[PDB]
């Protein structure tokens, strides 16, 4: 539930959870259930989960909310749009395959 | 002056607890749901005590 | 918590989580009959004059 956002450093907004490097969130991502882990946050800048109760500060960005779904009892989590989030499939580039030298034979 | 002779004559007094406070206080910070940290926060903001809250 | 089925609303609130002073209601004609007492002021108590020829 709520949102998560990007905001810069200094005065934390009383109700936001803070999401330091090394914090890992459960959530659902397009119907999928995933963990996502906190590595390494910008300078000048820090993320924070702020729930529906919590007002948002100025010069907030939004990195990824979520839907107003109280009677729902299985939530639906969010939906990353092409472009709200740039995921990295790791391009595992399959080298050549060991080939024995063949001799030859005149 | 003053001032630094009450520090230093309190020092010995006031450093007793100050072991078990700060001892509580990390072990909150710890173990604590940051949830419920960050409620403790917003009714402090609001004003209110949250320990009355959380008993009532 | 989720309404059952044949469940009529008479009035609901906003959602406004952030908000301090919540808005509240607003009924509106039709939604709600509120009746103002009619209080229908009666003839004021005049004495008779009597009369004088
Ligand atoms: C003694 C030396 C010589 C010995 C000779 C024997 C005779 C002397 C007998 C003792 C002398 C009495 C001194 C005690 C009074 C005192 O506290 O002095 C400081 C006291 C404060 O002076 P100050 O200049 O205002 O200090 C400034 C700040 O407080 C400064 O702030 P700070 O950051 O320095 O902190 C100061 C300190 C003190 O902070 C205070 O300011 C409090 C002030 C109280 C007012 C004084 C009351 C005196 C009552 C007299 C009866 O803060 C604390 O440590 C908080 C203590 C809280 C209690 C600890 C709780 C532990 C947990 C236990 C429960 C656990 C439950 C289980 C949980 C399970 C969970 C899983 O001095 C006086 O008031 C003079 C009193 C005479």
């Amino acid at each position: 539930t709520g949102c998560v956002a990007s905001f810069p450093e200094g005065d934390v907004p009383p109700g936001a959870v803070e999401c330091l490097p090394g914090q890992v969130i459960r959530t659902k991502v397009n119907g999928e259930d995933v963990m996502l882990e906190i590595d390494e946050v910008d300078p000048g800048y820090q993320v924070c989960w702020f729930k529906p109760d919590v007002p948002l500060p100025e010069n907030a960005e939004i990195l990824w909310s979520y839907p107003y779904e109280p009677t729902a009892a299985l939530p639906t989590g969010t939906t990353w749009e092409e472009g709200q989030a740039n995921v990295l499939i790791p391009a595992e580039p399959t080298p050549e395959a060991a080939v024995w030298p063949p001799t030859p034979v005149t | 002056s003053l001032a630094k002779v009450w520090m230093y004559a309190s020092w010995i007094p006031r450093g007793i607890p100050k072991a078990m406070a700060n001892e509580l206080s990390s072990a909150a910070a710890a173990l604590a749901h940051p949830e419920a940290i960050a409620r403790v926060a917003q009714l402090e903001s609001q004003g209110k005590n949250p320990y009355r809250v959380a008993r009532a």
